[PDB]
DNA sequence: TAATGCTTGTGCCTTTATTAAAGAGGAAAGTTGCGGTGGATTAAAGCACCATCGTGCGGAGAATACGATAAGGCTCTTGCTTCATTTGAAGTTATTGACAGTTGAATCGAGCCGCTCAATTGGTCAATTATGGAGTCAATAAAGG
DNA sequence: CCTTTATTGACTCCATAATTGACCAATTGAGCGGCTCGATTCAACTGTCAATAACTTCAAATGAAGCAAGAGCCTTATCGTATTCTCCGCACGATGGTGCTTTAATCCACCGCAACTTTCCTCTTTAATAAAGGCACAAGCATTA
């Protein structure tokens, strides 16, 4: 069977960072590891935010809600930013 | 609204450490003990609000409350 | 065809995180634009946590990125070592620290 | 005329409001401390009686059990006085 | 009509705790025998719990089950307490308890 | 409108531990509260049980072992057995 | 295959004290440091043991071990 | 001949363990302790090499993290020794 | 300070093995079109939150005498660190074999989906009994002698 | 031990409000049937876990000696405690106003389902170079003088 991890993404993203670094195999599994972690606090937060409000859809607006309520700070204002871009650039095309 | 931490007074905060078995208390506890307790309020009612702002409300409602507590592990029976 | 990746100018995969919402069953139904905020909070963490990692790195006068380096990124930084307060990283060690009362 | 020797009376509170179930903390002043912090995350938000409620109960059950591993770590250093140290120790372990 | 609750000799309803369970979306497809087992964990734990408060009552002199016989049953129990170690019982106080260092 | 609570069925349970022991209002909440709580934790646990094998069915078997992993030592012997018990009645009618 | 508890050192408990930024260390320390220490382990791997059970395996592996973790507030990267 | 002060190799200890990211303890005899704990609960269990390697990194990260909550306490008492009650007060304190 | 022992930081050769790069395929993502459910909008009314006032009374604030607790200093003795020697047990490499995890099929058990009925439960009203406020007494514990 | 004084448990009474019971409705759980999936069993492949042996050599065990730190004891001074007086704002009871939260009807819009296409990602393989090992070596730190 094939295994789907984010190893090429993680790649690709650190290329566009840090050109000259490269990555170890232990290093890209352990960052793997974080964005799956990552998305499971999200989508389990989003869930549960939908459950609450008895909507049976998850919108941008939950994804939105779901990262102010985990990640802190800073950090969440950013993500926010980001997405919030991504999105406006999705729509617009 | 302005200045309502010093509303939490020093007899309150007394009683609250003997509820919690302390005997002797320091007089630098009765501040301490006051910026504490607004950090956790900071922790709790920010994440009460968040789910305000979603569910469209201008109501804090006991649920968003409960609800805050769960998210940091401090779940409240009584107001289910 | 454009990949959605493309058309919202990011380089995580908007069709996967589809499959895994869709396939995680988190909701009765996904909305058009919440893969695509997904995909995009989670390449900004990623890079977040790669650049303070490639600091890490450079500044050990390394070229290479290894779980060390990830966890001093992790730990030097407060929102990360918030976010990631309870999780350890194998091979990564912990943070040189002495308490001031131990020095001679 | 009478007086308790310092920590009798001390003694009979811990007894008192250990047996008791009643909140510590005046509701006024908290909600008045609930508002004013609120105000800063949402302008012009209303707060349903039960949530300030289940605050309070919160907050008071929270700050009990600080008091309880402060008096811990005060017992620990050879001391009957909780001092800020103490507080600060113990929310330090408790991961805060 | 024999109700599933009766049929497994229940006193919780085996037919609301499949609806709750359906309604979750918890999986895709929900077993036979998992309300069952589901209602008779609950209604044990629920009497477990319910005896043990009831022994505090009686100890107190009362024929009334308040919060705070809920309270002592709770923490006077080492596997309940374990279970509900994060958990606050409104208006349930605390167990008494003093160190024997602040006894005179 | 209508509230889904457990308010007569653990009533039913105190009337055949403690005949003559009534409830207030405010346990009656609490031990509602209380009984919502553990549901949500087992059945939380059982998705994913059953999302860690790829099954799309939970049985007795993943309610058994979410009980076995939340409750611990002797009251999950006991709400083990009966849960068995109980089972095995259901199946036998 | 009894009494394997003694073959975590001494030498090795004052190593994990090091790493921990500890000066100076009791002699009795390096027993209860054991006890503890089996504690643990009997809190995880018990967890990985029943995940074991339920996907009707005799061979426990790393995935039931970061799912055991995981259930204890103690999530492991590096092995998922 | 050379004699170091006690308490400076402790203090390079410190510095070289804290720099390194190495397992600590050994693994047959780790191994070895997480067959005999294992066999408590279900006999005849098969271990694979990652499994192993996974609750040794896990109990060393915990032990690690224990012996930091034991300084802090040690500290507290004004003391530089680290001591069992120490240990017991930081998993009081933590909940354990 | 100062020589001196020492552990650690640093420059360079080797190799290697651990990562950078390429290819076939095959699995998953993009596209198209339709239907039907869910979200957004607006009206409405009832229900609850905020602001106001009176008051009066229990709790908070401030002073005061003080005693006992916390902190600093001293000693001593003993428990722990550092170093040296012996050894014995972990680490590595090569090998065997058998147990068990995985994948592939067939299939019969079993749970999903629709529609109907009515039996169970939830909202509402009345009430009585366990409980709370209040007053009074005896038992208990503490503090000075 | 004695003796006085403050505190609290207990007893009883009067009120009271809070839990229990009864009744209408409403809604949802049980029943019946059809149908397509899934999880159970069997078997073969092979991945790898456990056991084996041997060699090595490095770290663990033990002991001696050294030394500094933890704990017990003493003193003091200061600062939290218990009590009293004054006052002040919290809380309960009544009220008004309004805004905003939930429900209902309507409409549209957007996402799930299904099939076809196509192209992007993931094992298998080859290579190449950053760093670990090894060696040699300079430099700052600790130690006794």
């Amino acid at each position: 069977k094939n295994v789907e991890t984010y190893k090429i993404y993680i790649f690709k993203v650190l290329k566009q960072v840090h050109p000259d670094i490269g990555i170890s195999s232990k290093a890209m599994g352990i960052m793997n590891s974080f964005i799956n972690d990552i998305f499971e606090k999200l989508a389990q937060e989003s869930s549960k935010l939908a459950r609450y409000n008895k909507k049976p859809t998850i919108t941008s607006r939950e994804i939105q809600t779901a990262v102010r309520l985990v990640l802190p700070g800073e950090l969440a204002k950013h993500a926010v930013s980001e997405g919030t871009k991504a999105v406006t650039k999705f729509t617009s095309s | 609204l302005r200045d309502n931490i010093q509303g939490i007074t020093k007899p309150a905060i007394r009683r609250l450490a003997r509820r919690g078995g302390v005997k002797r208390i320091s007089g630098l506890i009765y501040e301490e003990t006051r910026g504490v307790l607004k950090i956790f309020l900071e922790n709790v009612i920010r994440d009460a609000v968040t789910y305000t702002e979603h569910a469209r409300r201008k109501t804090v409602t006991a649920m968003d409350v409960v609800y805050a507590l769960k998210r940091q592990g401090r779940t409240l029976y009584g107001f289910g | 065809s454009v990949s959605k990746s493309m058309k919202a100018g990011l380089q995580f995969p908007v069709g996967r995180i589809t499959r895994f919402l869709k396939k995680g069953r988190y909701a009765q139904r996904l909305g058009g634009g919440a893969p695509v905020y997904m995909a995009a909070v989670l390449e900004y963490l990623a890079a977040e946590v790669l650049e303070l990692a490639g600091n890490a790195a450079r500044d050990n006068k390394k070229s290479r990125i290894i779980p060390r380096h990830l966890l001093l990124a992790i730990r030097n930084d407060e929102e990360l070592g918030k976010l990631l307060s309870g999780v350890t990283i194998a091979h990564g060690g912990v943070l040189p620290n002495i308490n001031s009362v131990l020095l001679p | 005329p009478h007086r308790f020797r310092p920590g009798t009376v001390a003694l009979r509170e811990i007894r008192k409001y250990q047996k008791s179930t009643e909140l510590l903390i005046r509701k006024l002043p908290f909600q008045r401390l609930v508002r004013e912090i609120a105000q800063d995350f949402k302008t012009d938000l209303r707060f349903q009686s039960s949530a300030v409620a289940a605050l309070q109960e919160a907050a008071e059950a929270y700050l009990v059990g600080l008091f309880e591993d402060t008096n811990l770590c005060a017992i620990h250093a050879k001391r009957v006085t909780i001092m800020p140290k103490d507080i600060q120790l113990a929310r330090r372990i408790r991961g805060e």
